[PDB]
RNA sequence: CCGGUCCUAAGGCGGGGCCUAAUAGGCACCCGCCGAAAGGGAAACGGGUUAAUAUUCCCGUGCCGCGGGGGUAGGUUCUGCGGCAACGCAGGCCCCGUCCCCGACGCCUCGGGAUAGGGCGGGCGGGACUGCCGUCCCGCUUAACCGUCGAAGGCCGGGGAGUGCCGUAAUGGCGAGAACCGGCCGAAGGCGGGAAUAGCCGGGGGUUUCCCCGGUCCGCCCGACUCCUGGGGCCCGUGAAAAGG
RNA sequence: CGCAGGUCGCAGUGGCAAGGGGGACCUGACUGUUUAACAAAAACAUAGGUCCCCGCGAGCCCGUAAGGGUGUGUACGGGGGC
């Protein structure tokens, strides 16, 4: 037809969708954990960034969590406002002394934790600010934000760093891992394309495009979407 | 290939199998509903006015 | 009805050597049912020729041949023969039962025992009969090894 | 239930052989109500029903007979023989 | 020492693990002799290796060689009658691998 | 039955029979053997080869039984004595 | 089919056999008891094969040389 | 040995005086000699098969049991003609 | 007792609800169901028979599930017995709950053990050839099921080791417990029973496929792509679930 | 697996089976994919590089709507160009 893959994607097909079959749950801080835990199992999550931490907790409740680097099978974490902020542990964010590295850090209490999930990342507790509720925190992109003091986070840094920089060395490979994971692999550049399926389709030398609105529409928002700038003087003018 | 030699690949599949309602060779056994009556889909008959 | 048929079934023999006599030819027309084959058969009109089995007379004086050590020249050969994983498998076996049965009986220090083990490991020795000669001629052992 | 009894050279053997007698049923009839009816109309003791149903669409069932009771005797009682 | 004559123990391996018994008799540097009353808690007097039993704090007063009624006499001095009848229940769901390597 | 043969999910067994012929049986594999519930390693006792369920099987005689092993039963015990 | 070595045990089911079966050899004497669940089979030696047969028919089991 | 633990049955049943286990263990302590015996000696295994025939000679000794004789009887004769039949192509 | 039938997978359908001008249109929600004749998964094999079915018919020998009867071990306030232990042994009955485990899992590589099959020398029986020699070929088989044995591997008790000691195909192992001694659990498969009474080879008699006689053996070798077992390595790839047990 | 001797032919991996080789330029790194039926390529993809939109109640996309995909995810991440 002339629908382009990005406006194909949004469909939800077969080779658009995650195949979280292959995973054996959320991981996700459950509503109401508390007391000590005993770390079970240290597992390999297909199309996830880090392994995983099976914790299971004193009354029984099990919960998958983002497993701490240095964490070890048959540790015991603390759960609650009471623990100590030693690695593994879960704490309020409230509670957690400043300056210290958490991740799987909750915006809001109860959702599950949000930001610093990936494999080597982490959120650096900066501030708090205990009459409004409130903890200062630098995101992994370097991004400060306020999040819940009765959110949950967890003491250390995601297991699992340096993974991306060993390279990806075959076709193959990045293939395997993206059966695993939800991309559509691989991708035909826009200007390989004829001008009923891409934008940058075309001429004889074809050629990319100049930088579209932010009120584009669907189908013309391709390229550049409203960028403040490209290259390396916009590198430069951000830095 | 398309002739002669994909006509081959049609000796096993099927589509279609006799609808209980109308007994035509017309109900998709993957959609589960008949092609030609509706059966499976719509309790109404389906027959419509552009057909003679 | 097909005669050769039952009589294949009949016999537990292929129809190409179920065998028919010519004399039966009358009768074959009033066959009807396997106990009328059955019948042909003890009369003899029908019967099973012997299977071929390839003749080895000419095998036997070819392998007589080859293992007195004729016709495996270097112009008879078209592949791989010798199997060098096995043959290391099979080298290290038999030096490393011999110098595990002589420190087990006493002759051999285990420290002489690990020198000749690592010596052994490390391909020093082409033999058992290498080995031996080793052992005697550097006299590792209070009596020679034959 | 029984629509015909089965008269070939096959049903004749068996029932000379191993005192089977070969029915025509009703293509919905189970081999309890087969044995039941066999029993309520003729008077014997089945020891065992086997079932089939034949390409042109009709069940077909060899009744055995307990070891008191002649399947040839019966079928000649009946006279369809 | 702590594996000594009217010490109360409890066996960890065997049939009656679990079980608590009063070590009566030495053997050896391995073995010793436990008899805690098969009528009380289940243990029958036998020889017992010293690995496969789990000395508690408690103990009481009694000789060398004691019979199973001077342990039950000792006992029901001690008031130990009921713990010996209690058997330990386990915590499964604690250990990892890691305890066991 | 035929393309459940051509998968490998079943042993092809061949036998010969009293009657001279050569016939290829399919039995089904053994089924895996209980493991302890801590470290994962097969069960003294129980790691006979069972080729069906439904199949009564004796346990140790110890507490809990094919549930785990003397080893962590043992240290579950002290722990408990000593707690 | 069961195998039994002991002639004590084996006359337990022999005698509600519905059948022994015998089967003779220069050496030794197959007894087969066939009862409803199992035919169980032992080995004797020919004299005590002489008297198991004459022990069971004088219980009355029915025997058969085969 | 290696129906050791067909002796130590056989000896706690008539200790706990289970007659009929003491019966059932009993034939099987023979079948274990038997059986290995005969499977040794089929497959020309005749030290092995010497050796489990001197146990079950010694177990007969011990538990009064004729079948076992008369079996090692058979077992030894079959030897007897093995070993014959390899001193003669020898 | 061979498959469907049962289970769930990727997924799908129906009802309720929400949406819709409306439906026979949509589906995040709740509930139920469907979804594999190659996945998971109860239990049958050998021989004979027909013109045509053959794990279905017949003979023989078994297995599974459900239920019952007798005997037995056991029980009848209370608990089964033995062993230091690994663990072994008939281990009472009925109902309910919970937990755990099996079900349940990739690819590559190399060690070990078997079996199917194949071959060699001898023996017996039968067949092929007739210019010379006397060689060549065929048969000599053993199902499921019951019992017993059990390689690797793991484990228990004793022992208490650093001038080390013990090794592999290869990596190697030891006071965080080695060498060494004894023991426990433990494959394919073997063997006995089944079962020679079958089948087969040969030699006769009768007649519509029945009866009789002889043999169906001895010693070795190779050996899988079939079956079992263990070791090692790779993954930004981790190689299903449920019924059922 | 090897050694010694003898011996025939035109021919001994005798049939069967069974690489011609080398130098230089252009071009695409390579393996892979492509116009079923005239194009297999220097075209596409590729690992690698780099830029942009995005802290998640995001960015991008699908749906009339209810709502949905990315997402059982979280910047060592999702999406979009070269
Ligand atoms: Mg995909
Ligand atoms: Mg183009
Ligand atoms: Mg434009
Ligand atoms: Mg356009
Ligand atoms: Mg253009
Ligand atoms: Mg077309
Ligand atoms: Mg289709
Ligand atoms: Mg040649
Ligand atoms: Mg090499
Ligand atoms: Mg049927
Ligand atoms: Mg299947
Ligand atoms: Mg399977
Ligand atoms: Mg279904
Ligand atoms: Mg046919
Ligand atoms: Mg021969
Ligand atoms: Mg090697
Ligand atoms: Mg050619
Ligand atoms: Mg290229
Ligand atoms: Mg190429
Ligand atoms: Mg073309
Ligand atoms: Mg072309
Ligand atoms: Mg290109
Ligand atoms: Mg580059
Ligand atoms: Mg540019
Ligand atoms: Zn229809």
């Amino acid at each position: 037809g002339k629908r382009i893959l990005v406006q194909r994607r949004g469909r939800g097909g077969s080779q658009f969708r995650s195949p979280s079959w292959k995973r054996d749950g959320p991981v996700r801080y459950p509503p109401n954990i508390s007391g000590r835990g005993i770390v079970v199992e240290i597992l390999h999550e297909p199309g996830l960034n880090a392994p995983v931490a099976k914790i299971r907790m004193e009354n029984g409740v099990e919960f998958f969590n983002y497993a701490a680097e240095g964490l070890y099978v048959g540790q015991v974490i603390q759960v609650g406002p009471d623990a100590p902020p030693a690695v593994g542990n879960v704490l309020p964010l409230g509670k957690i002394p400043e300056g210290t590295m958490v991740f799987n850090v909750e915006k809001r209490f109860g959702d599950g934790g949000k930001f610093a999930r990936s494999g080597g990342t982490y959120a650096l507790v900066i501030g708090q600010r205990p009459e409004e509720n409130k903890t200062i925190v630098r995101l992994p992109s370097g991004r400060v934000i306020e999040v819940d003091a009765r959110g949950r986070a967890t003491i250390g840094i995601v297991a699992g760093g340096g993974r991306v920089e060993k390279p990806f060395v075959k076709a193959g490979k990045k293939y395997h891992r993206a059966r695993a994971k939800s991309w559509k692999y691989p991708t035909v550049r826009g200007k390989a394309m004829s001008p009923y399926a891409h934008p940058h389709g075309g001429g004889s030398h074809q050629k990319g495009g100049t930088p579209v609105p932010k009120t584009a529409p669907p189908g013309q928002k391709v390229g550049f979407i409203g960028s403040r700038c490209t290259g390396r003087g916009c590198v430069r003018a951000r830095a | 290939m398309k002739g002669t030699p994909s006509m081959g690949k049609h000796n096993k599949g099927k589509t279609h199998i006799r609808c209980p309602r109308c007994g035509r060779h017309s109900y998709n056994v993957t959609k589960k509903y008949c092609a030609s009556c509706g059966w499976g889909r719509s309790k109404r008959w389906r027959r419509y006015n552009w057909a003679k | 009805v097909d005669v050769k048929r039952l009589a294949a079934e009949i016999l537990g023999v292929g129809v190409s050597r179920v065998k028919i006599s010519p004399e039966a030819v009358g009768r074959l027309e009033e066959v009807v049912t396997k106990d009328d084959v059955r019948a042909l058969i003890d009369e003899g009109l029908i019967w099973a020729e012997p299977e071929k089995g390839n003749s080895r007379g000419r095998w036997r004086e070819l392998h007589e041949k080859k293992k007195k050590g004729r016709r495996r020249g270097q112009g008879s050969r078209k592949g791989r023969r010798l199997d060098e994983e096995e043959a290391w498998v099979n080298k290290m076996r038999v030096m490393r039962r011999f110098l595990n049965t002589l420190k087990r009986q006493g002759k051999l220090d285990p420290a002489t025992w690990r020198q000749l083990y690592r010596m052994v490991k490390g391909n020093y020795f082409r033999d058992l009969r290498h080995l031996k000669t080793y052992i005697n001629e550097h006299k590792l052992t209070k009596e020679p090894v034959k | 239930m029984i629509k015909r009894f089965v008269i070939t050279e096959k049903a004749l053997r068996l029932a000379e052989r191993e005192n089977k007698i070969t029915i025509i049923v009703e293509r919905t009839a189970t081999k309890k109500q087969i044995a039941d009816e066999v029993q309520r109309l003729y008077n014997v003791k089945v020891e065992k029903v086997n079932t089939l149903i034949t390409p042109r669409g009709e069940k077909k069932a060899y009744v055995k007979l307990a070891e008191g009771y002649s399947a040839m005797d019966l079928l000649t009682k009946l006279g369809v023989l | 020492k702590v594996i000594d004559v009217g010490r109360v123990v409890v066996k960890v391996l065997g049939r009656e693990a679990g079980r608590k018994a009063v070590v009566v008799d030495i053997v050896d540097e391995n073995y010793v002799v436990i008899t805690g009353p098969k009528s009380l808690s289940g243990v029958r007097r036998r020889r017992v290796n010293i690995n496969h039993i789990e000395p508690t704090d408690k103990k009481i007063e009694i000789k060398k060689g004691a019979s199973d009624e001077e342990v039950l006499k000792a006992l029901e001095a001690a008031g130990l009658v009921e713990y010996m009848k209690e058997r330990v229940k386990p915590k499964l769901f604690e250990i990892t691998p890691a305890d066991v390597k | 039955p035929r393309p459940a043969y051509r998968s490998r999910s079943l042993r092809r067994v061949k036998v010969k029979t009293p009657g001279g012929r050569t016939v290829v049986h399919y039995e089904k594999r053994a089924k895996g053997v209980p493991k302890c519930a801590v470290t994962g390693q097969p069960l003294g006792g129980m790691n006979s080869k069972v080729y069906r369920f439904g199949i009564s099987t004796r346990a140790p005689s110890r507490p809990y039984g094919g549930v785990v092993s003397h080893k962590v039963l043992a240290r579950a015990i002290r722990y408990a004595v000593r707690r | 089919p069961k195998e039994i070595f002991l002639v004590e045990l084996w006359k337990k089911y022999g005698e509600k056999a519905q059948v022994v079966r015998v089967k003779r050899y220069e050496d030794f004497v197959k007894l087969k008891a066939r009862l409803s669940g199992y035919l169980y089979t032992i080995r004797v030696p020919p004299d005590k094969a002489e008297q198991l047969i004459s022990e069971l028919k004088a219980k009355n089991v029915k025997v058969e040389e085969v | 040995p290696l129906c050791s633990k067909w002796e130590s049955l056989i000896t706690w049943a008539e200790k706990g005086g289970n007659s009929y286990k003491a019966l059932e263990f009993r034939e099987k302590l023979v079948e274990c000699i038997v059986y290995t015996a005969t499977e040794k000696v089929k497959k020309k295994k005749l030290d092995e098969a010497e050796e489990l025939l001197k146990y079950g000679k010694e177990v007969a000794k011990k538990f009064n049991i004729e079948e076992l004789n008369f079996h090692i009887a058979l077992l030894e004769k079959e030897i007897s003609k093995i070993r014959q039949r390899r001193a003669q192509a020898q």
